[PDB]
């Protein structure tokens, strides 16, 4: 149907995050893979870029293993950029 | 100086009156003798509990000590405040404000969820039965919604005995469905060793998971089962036998008869019989210092029947409620003292950790403190997965009458070999089974290939 | 009480019990054999000589909820009725795909207690969430309502499910006007022609 | 200095509003140019497309004359569709 | 508008019909000239529709 | 001479730099390195030079 912008955010770094809690201790790993899983599941306008590319940026580089939970919860508010190129 | 005290021993409670006997020989006094009168009965029984208690109050005892459960410990509450006689137990603690009870369990909240501090769970099970009560689960619960943690609160203590096989395969086959690894058993040592039988069985107990036992008697059960199993097992130890007291106190206890004292012949006790024996103590130690006080507490006459209408307390009780209040001693449970209500203060819960050696204690927890940590801590044959393509990895011409690696030729064995011989280890080539690069499947989301 | 009763030799007792006092209710009623009938919360096990007038709310409050389609919400519960509900939706919590959470507000004082609930609706904004579910005696119910009033999030939006039979029984006009919807259950049809009759016959 | 997805949009949809409450009873025929500068000043990935364009298509088919605030209180959750195209 | 024409006796929806009008226009900032008495009435009206 | 800070360099990896500050999300300020070396060690002090 139709597409949205904030709707596939939300999605985003939901699906991102109950993806990472599978993976938990091993959680800094997983990051890109969940981000993978979670812009199959919620769809991207560019399939490079992703439903959220700031949010997974931010996961990235803060993400600890066991860390996820404050980690998540201070990306998922995070700038997503540009979701075309 | 025969001072009368009432006790409630439930039936196959052995080594905790075997404790009591001890910690009356023991702690007796040229002063003043204690002159317990024993009262088996049914611990979760509500009816047999105010029966013995009010046997108890009709013998006019000065003080009473004992055990019950989560149906009777609001009898014993409601009348040992109602008739003002002093209630000393080794059983869980109330939670709220109860007078004329004395606790002499310590309170495990503390323990435990610094404990899950400590090893950082984010998300984790919740494994409990409604026996010692709910009140540890509310303070995980508030607990989990302050510091933000995801909790699978299920009850193990309604699933019935007879019909529980696939019950538990089905528990531990939806916990395994997302992944999560870390489990807490707050449980009943029995249960607690069912969970376990059943963990072995459904091979739960292999390397991933993270088991945290929550009561006092961590080294009192059999650690045996899992302690090979590879999975990690934490847990709180109330009673330690490095101490001096505790070392002695083992070695007459281990040199006693088992005839004359049932299930007394041992290198360890259970952390209910030494927290009796403890109470003992307490109580010795208490009348002791009523005594050095020169205050008589003596009754002038009978008590009369407990439920005559309206009650009247006798006034010497709350003199022996502060009497056992303001007590500190040494035990095998640490250092003893109370607070008002009469909760413990001021313990040390040993932080415990199954090795493959055996348990080791990695620290120590405090009311205040928190958590302190004690005394800090061949080649497999490398599989190589690759597709056939030309000239990255072909058949020989001759490659029948070969094996192994030898079989294939080309650019990217070459190059393996060189990559095993600066790495310096053993490989085996082996072709995809899929015989596809890479690739996630968009139905299955799947992953195909090397 | 109850053995006064006995002595005087009743054939049955009709009374209350308090998540306290109810083992010994049971336990007595059990070994005298004398009969025991209650408004008060069904007991949870197999309890003889007892007969519970109050139906098991669990399914109803499940159901609702699967109804509603709710993935996370946030349970108010206390410790008054005992945590045998919140046991059960943790339960089922646990099968289905659920993010609950359980907040105790039984334990909060009323003689204290303003900013704990200022607290309390602070910590609830945290997670944003916009569905909560009270299981609560009416007294508490009444009181978190007009907490919500005050804090005006009984605005569009929100979702309130009230777990009790009671749910007419409570002052509604409150939250009526708020724009936000409220569920609840009725144990007692006022449309029923035995209930008219009665209420025409009460109201006199 | 990202611009995100949902800022942009709820930005749009409040420039938007804030701007057409400024003509009463016009409502209806300055849809586009409240639009124009709400793009203007939300910026947008798109030049041609705006901040919000399902958002503006909603309006701009359902506002009539002075029914301005209940037309943009349904029109604001609308999907913005495709920000790049 | 004029809220001191309105009885006491009678008003509940007439406020409720009030701030739906007011509703209509979308008209959030709004200025009270009124006795005490009034002004406690029109700000409960406002808490109980939620506005 | 007229301008400041990153604005002063152009270039291939400036525009990268610019890229990759973008896409990692964040600020960045371009210096020039001391030595003006790239890298290398020094087989006696054992001592890294250069960027
Ligand atoms: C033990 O008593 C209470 C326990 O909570 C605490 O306030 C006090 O500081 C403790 N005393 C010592 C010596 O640790």
């Amino acid at each position: 149907g139709p597409a949205d912008c904030c709707r596939m955010k939300e999605c985003c770094t939901d699906r991102v995050n109950e993806c990472l809690q599978r993976y938990s201790g091993r959680e800094d790993k997983f990051v890109s893979f969940c981000y993978q899983e979670a812009t199959v599941t919620c769809g991207s306008f560019n399939e490079i870029v992703g439903c959220c590319y700031g949010y997974q940026m931010c996961m990235i580089r803060v993400v600890k293993p066991n860390s996820l939970s404050g980690a998540h919860e201070a990306c998922k508010t995070v700038s997503c950029g540009n979701p075309c190129a | 100086n025969s001072i009368q005290i009432g006790g409630l021993f439930p039936r196959g409670a052995d080594q905790e009156y075997s404790a009591f006997r001890v910690g009356m020989v023991q702690f007796s006094t040229s002063e003043f003798r204690l002159t317990p009168h024993i009262d088996n009965l049914e611990v979760a029984n509500s009816f047999a509990v105010t029966n013995a208690f009010c046997s108890q109050f009709s013998r006019g005892v000065y003080a009473i000590f004992g055990f019950y459960d989560k149906k009777s410990v609001n009898t014993i509450t409601s009348f040992c405040g109602t008739l003002h006689v002093s209630f000393i137990t080794p059983s869980f603690p109330t939670d709220g404000t109860h007078p004329f009870v004395i606790q002499m369990r310590p309170d495990l909240k503390g323990a435990l969820l610094s404990l899950i501090e400590y090893y950082q769970w984010d998300k984790f099970a919740y494994l409990y039965d409604s026996d010692r009560g709910l009140s540890t689960l509310q303070a995980v619960l508030d607990s989990a919604a302050e510091k933000k943690w995801q909790v699978t609160a299920i009850n193990v203590g309604n699933i019935n005995n007879d019909k529980k096989d696939e019950t538990y395969r089905s528990l531990f086959q939806d916990l395994e469905l997302k992944g999560e690894r870390r489990v807490i058993l707050d449980c009943e040592r029995d249960k607690v060793n069912d969970i376990v039988d059943q963990v072995i069985t459904i091979g739960k107990h292999v390397k991933g998971y993270h088991y945290i036992i929550a009561n006092l008697g961590f080294t009192d059960g059999d650690l045996l089962k899992i302690q090979f199993g590879g999975a990690e097992v934490s847990g709180f130890q109330i009673v330690d036998y490095d101490d001096s007291l505790v070392s002695k106190f083992i070695e007459r206890w281990s040199t006693l008869e088992e005839k004359e004292y049932p299930g007394a012949h041992t290198a360890t006790i259970k952390y209910t019989s030494a927290l009796t024996y403890d109470a003992v103590q307490v109580m010795t130690e208490a009348f002791r210092n009523l005594r050095k006080q020169r205050i008589e507490i003596s009754r002038r006459g009978n008590a009369g029947d407990c439920l005559a209408n309206p009650a009247v307390p006798w006034g010497q009780g709350v003199e022996i409620e502060r009497a056992l209040k303001q007590v500190q001693v040494e035990g095998l449970s640490g250092n003893i003292k109370f607070d008002q209500n009469g909760k413990r203060i001021n313990y040390t819960i040993n932080i415990m950790e199954l090795k493959t050696n055996g348990p080791r204690k990695i620290g120590y927890w405090s009311e205040v403190d928190k958590m302190v940590v004690t005394l800090t801590e061949e080649q497999k044959t490398v599989v190589v997965t690759t597709i056939l393509e030309s000239p990255y990895v072909m058949m020989k011409k001759n490659h029948e009458m070969l094996e192994g690696n030898e079989r294939y030729e080309g650019y990217c064995v070459d190059l393996a070999a060189e990559i095993a011989k600066h790495c310096g280890f053993k490989y085996k080539l082996t072709i995809v089974g899929d015989g596809k690069y890479g690739a996630r499947d968009a139905d299955t989301k799947i992953w195909d290939g090397m």
